[PDB]
């Protein structure tokens, strides 16, 4: 390998694609080529930093300056004045605590200051497209370990040393499932494994990151993976719409049989297994564990009641697994590090790190991985930065539709298996929103409430018809027609739905409605007996008044009234007919004085 | 052949392996309500009548296609399992015609049964329905959806009994119906006209 | 963008069929590449399909009609995507709804008589980090507002 006096790192994750890194990493080596520094600068595409906020990523190698904020009107200057120059820009340099304090490392910041990468370890840090970057940086080391003196038996006696349970929101031990496929013996002795790369719930994007940063840590966990159970053949699953991720993934597999790494005769052992890609499309219901098995097999994507269990009966009548790929990440270091490694990390009930993906209104955004134990206190406010603009944060949303919210009074919550559902609450993807003051938290449960109606796969008549006839309950208060005693009727269709349901969705769907009304009783009274709407969020039951002392009366926006409901003279603040306008709200942003504010 | 033992309701059973419990409590001379379940051809258990409690369960499951195993514990008379028999008996009332003092079933229709079975009395509910239309075109059958309530019995038995199958199910949610291929009618594709 | 071939050529469906009958549960596979090489699916193509298989017409228009992302209308020349996950809407995406309408003049889900203006429901593209988000072809707007919309509208 030729020596680089420096060295540069770009961010490829999707955030930054969207703010035109292709354009950057174009001009990038344009200008290697005009200063003739091309060969002693190396530029690799990466994967993501943690940190799309400050999207797209520029860090200069050794010196491990962080640039944020970097667009194409800067491109020859960045070049000059510090691969040149030596010396870094200040204005482009993040600023946490604005006093011109620069963090020499990463994790100096607050926001990567409780952020243990050991899936992420290393990726985000290697050239996924280069081989010999991940083999040069400790790659490949776990497969010349157990294909040469470690049983099949004795790997799974690591994991329950381990005790690993499963993070795709089950809870359930991961060794369990593994010894669930041992044991079943089929008529041919033919054995299958699955992976689950199907993320669709909104605000989770943690999925593919390590399919954007390393696809040779996944492949290399299904050798093992087949190795335990005897497996001679793997699936993959994807989604179509990720256009980057899907062609670079198959790139890192011609590379496994360029050396034989994947295939048969596996480094010199008897040891034969092989993938190939399924091409899925974006359907969030195919992530139910059986509902992938027959929407392989071309049928309609019903999800196969249970039991049968998917660990005995599945493609073509053999033994199968399920699990997700970041639980795959951490078993090559299960096994370079110890398992006692694993359990050094967390509380007594389960060990090690867990690694989320955060949203909402807040001052930094990208990912988090923290280690099990931590409050929810310390995450919003010395971790996100706090709430940007000095707004009242009201409730947290774990989840996304499959949890529920986390008000102000659980700020201390132990975020772990038993105190969330004590809490009434699932993890489930580790997706993290949070909400303010500015918003209603009435009609945000009809758009969680929103997502399950459009992704119903139609079999379960809960699913189906328990769904529709619950959103009629909610929109008649959100435009002011119910009545006294409809959220009691709410509370009928509460444990009757949960206990009734066979798709995943049904026993997960109604827990936000759950969630927040042993909480917020008090403001659908609002909305039910003042018809009025806190925030000034819900359309039909807000009402506009101005001021008299900051309108002009020039009457702009008595022409952008379409109904006609203001009316008055000159030079005075014009009268408003409350019960004639559509509320359609067209006269506020009209007004170049901002004399129009919500009731 | 294998020999399976399980207790319902305290009462011990040897049976072959494969058999459900189901037809095992019909041998005892225990019920349990079905309307999906017909034998040999359709066990997919999505009316969701058939509940019973499974201890050591998290949630519950349905006795129709709930295979038999050893050492479990089968009650059927706890007040929960009879609310949710009752909740999925208005859920699917709120959406199944009314006026069944003309229907053409009228006497012996299954829905009436099972709803003087359960024995129901409030329907506190108002909703919307499927669309009505009529194909009033073919020759021998005619199909009005609004009362239909998705059984699957009906693509099943045309499935893999007549091996003809020219039937589907299409849509999503209340879209989701059972119809011939490109929203034709039975005179225009190649119905045999069975029954 | 390579031309979409027209419906009248049923030798590229036969050559794809001979292609991908080998495999188990080809028809979500064979159906994807129908979609790329043609963009819409018009009856007729599937049911030659259904004759090429020997398998009937059922579950082949049900898993047509059960996914969104295939189509049986054909589709105009730039497509619109405003990303509707909880990330986005929480800044206001109900306002870049009804901006759109406004705009526009046609309803979410509606094209337009042009063949070039067409909407749909876009759930996630997954850059969820810059809300909001506008997706136009395979170009990304971030961190927008209201203001932001009739500007890059009238840039296509
Ligand atoms: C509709 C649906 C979608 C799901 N999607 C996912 C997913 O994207 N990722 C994931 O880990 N689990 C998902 N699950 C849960 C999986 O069934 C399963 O729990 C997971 O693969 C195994 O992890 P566990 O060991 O925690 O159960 C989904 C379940 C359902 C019903
Ligand atoms: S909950 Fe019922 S209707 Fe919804 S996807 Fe599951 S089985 Fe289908
Ligand atoms: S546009 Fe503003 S200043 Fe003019 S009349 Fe209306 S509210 Fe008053
Ligand atoms: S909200 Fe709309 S209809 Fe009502 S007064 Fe203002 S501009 Fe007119
Ligand atoms: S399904 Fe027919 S017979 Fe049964 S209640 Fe309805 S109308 Fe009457
Ligand atoms: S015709 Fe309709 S009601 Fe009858 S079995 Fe088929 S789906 Fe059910
Ligand atoms: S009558 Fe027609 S639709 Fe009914 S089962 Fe016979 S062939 Fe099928
Ligand atoms: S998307 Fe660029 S650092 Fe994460
Ligand atoms: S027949 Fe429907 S639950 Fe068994
Ligand atoms: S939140 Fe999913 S695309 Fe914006
Ligand atoms: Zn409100």
């Amino acid at each position: 390998m030729a020596y680089k006096r420096s060295q540069i790192l770009i961010c490829g994750g999707t955030g930054c694609t969207s703010s035109g890194s292709m354009v950057l990493v174009k001009e990038l080596k344009k200008e290697l080529v005009k200063h003739d520094i091309l060969d002693e600068v190396e530029v690799v595409t990466t994967g993501c930093f943690g940190l799309c906020e400050l999207g797209p990523v520029v860090i200069v190698y050794p010196e491990g300056t962080f640039y944020s904020r970097v667009e194409a009107a800067d491109i020859p200057e960045m070049v000059e004045e510090h691969l040149v120059k030596g010396r870094p820009l200040d204005r482009l340099i993040y600023n946490e605590k604005g006093d011109g304090h620069h963090p020499l490392s990463i994790n100096e910041l607050g926001f990567f200051k409780k952020q243990r990468r050991i899936a992420l370890a290393n990726c985000g840090v290697i050239n996924p497209e280069n081989i010999d970057e991940y083999i040069g940086f400790d790659g490949y080391l776990a497969l010349e370990k157990v294909l040469l003196t470690m049983s099949p038996v004795d790997v799974i006696n690591e994991v329950k040393a381990s005790g690993l349970r499963g993070r795709g929101g089950g809870g359930f031990p991961t060794g369990l499932k593994w010894q669930f496929a041992h044991d079943a013996v089929s008529e041919d002795g033919i054995k299958y494994v699955a992976c689950n790369a199907d993320e669709g719930d909104p605000g989770a994007f943690m999925d593919r990151s390590v399919l954007e940063g390393d696809p040779h840590a996944v492949i290399e966990a299904m050798a093992i993976a087949g190795y335990a159970v005897g497996a001679s053949k793997g699936y993959v699953y994807v989604r179509a719409e990720y256009p980057i991720a899907v062609n670079r993934l198959q790139i890192a597999i011609d590379q496994a049989k360029e050396y034989g790494i994947l295939g048969e005769n596996i480094f010199e052992t008897d040891f034969s297994f092989d993938l190939e890609i399924r091409l899925g499309a974006g359907a969030f219901v195919c992530g139910e564990e059986t509902a992938l098995m027959n929407s392989i097999e071309g049928k309609r994507g019903e999800p196969r009641p249970r039991p049968p269990f998917p660990a005995n009966k599945g493609l073509f009548g053999k033994p199968t697994v399920l699990n997700n790929v970041e639980t795959y990440a951490n078993i090559p270091k299960i096994i370079l590090n110890g398992a006692e490694w694993f359990a050094s990390v967390g509380t007594e009930k389960s060990k090690g790190t867990k690694v989320f993906a955060l949203g909402g209104k807040i001052n930094n955004t990208g990912l988090l991985e923290i280690p099990m134990g931590t409050t929810l206190r310390e995450i919003i406010y010395e971790i996100g930065g706090g709430i940007p603009n000095g707004k009242a944060f009201k409730a947290a949303q774990t989840g996304g539709p499959s949890g529920g919210c986390l008000p102000e009074s659980l700020l201390d919550t132990e975020i772990d298996y038993d105190n969330l559902i004590a809490a009434g609450s699932m993890m489930g993807s580790g997706g993290l929103i949070v909400m303010d003051e500015d918003n209603c938290m009435v009609d945000v449960a009809r758009f969680f409430l929103d997502f399950t109606q459009d992704e119903s796969c139609g079999k379960c008549p809960p699913c189906r018809i328990g769904t529709k006839r619950m959103l009629e309950i909610l929109e008649r208060i959100c435009d002011g027609k119910g009545v006294e005693g409809d959220i009691e009727r709410l509370e009928e269709l509460a444990v009757g739905i949960k206990s009734s349901a066979l798709c995943g969705l049904g026993q997960t769907a109604p827990n936000p409605v759950l969630s927040t009304i042993r909480f917020f009783r008090d403001e659908y009274e609002a909305h039910i007996r003042d018809k009025k709407c806190p925030a000034g969020v819900c359309k039909h039951l807000l009402d506009f008044k101005i001021n008299a002392d900051t309108c002009k009366g020039c009457g702009i926006c008595a022409k952008k009234c379409p109904a006609d409901a203001i009316s008055g003279e000159k030079k005075k603040p014009y009268n408003i007919d409350t019960s004639k306008c559509i509320k359609c709200g067209a006269c506020i942003e009209a007004c170049p004085f901002g004399s129009i504010s919500k009731a | 052949m294998k020999e399976i033992t399980f207790k319902i309701n305290g009462q011990e059973m040897i049976v072959p392996e494969g058999t459900t419990i189901l037809e095992a409590a019909r041998m005892n001379n225990i019920d349990i309500p079905t309307l999906c379940y017909l034998k040999d051809i359709n066990e997919i258990g999505a009316c969701r009548m058939c509940l019973v409690e499974i201890a050591g369960a998290r949630a519950l499951q349905a006795a129709c296609v709930y295979p038999v195993a050893n050492g479990i514990e089968v009650l059927t008379n706890s007040p929960k399992v009879r609310e949710a028999r009752r909740v999925n008996l208005e859920l699917i009332l709120s959406n199944h015609n009314r006026e069944c003092t003309t229907c053409i079933r009228s006497e012996n229709c299954e829905l009436q049964t099972l709803a003087t079975d359960l024995g129901v009395s409030d329907i506190p509910f108002e909703g919307e329905k499927s669309g009505k239309l009529i194909d009033d075109l073919s020759t021998s059958v005619v199909r009005d959806e609004s009362k239909c309530i998705l059984c699957k019995r009906c693509v099943s038995v045309c499935r893999d009994v007549q091996s003809v199958a020219v039937l589907g199910t299409v849509g999503r949610g209340f879209t989701s119906q059972v119809q011939p291929v490109f929203n034709k009618s039975l005179a225009d594709v190649g119905c045999i006209n069975c029954g | 963008m390579a031309e979409l071939i027209p419906v009248e050529n049923l030798d590229v469906v036969k050559a794809i069929v001979a292609e991908h009958r080998e495999v188990p549960g080809c028809l979500m596979q064979i159906l994807q590449e129908t979609q790329l090489k043609y963009g819409y699916l018009p009856l007729e193509l599937q049911g030659t399909i259904a004759d090429e298989l020997g398998i009937p017409l059922t579950e082949v228009y049900g898993v047509a009609t059960f996914y969104s992302q295939f189509t049986l209308k054909p589709k105009g020349k730039y497509k619109i995507g405003i990303c509707l996950g909880t990330a986005c809407y929480v800044r206001g995406s109900q306002a870049i709804i009804d901006k759109v309408n406004s705009v526009l003049g046609t309803q979410v889900g509606d094209t337009t008589e042009d063949g070039k203006w067409s909407v749909d429901a876009t759930r996630c593209v997954g850059a969820c980090g810059l809300a909001p988000v506008m997706m136009i072809n395979e170009e990304v707007f971030g961190r927008l507002t209201v203001d932001e919309i009739p500007g890059i509208l009238e840039k296509y």
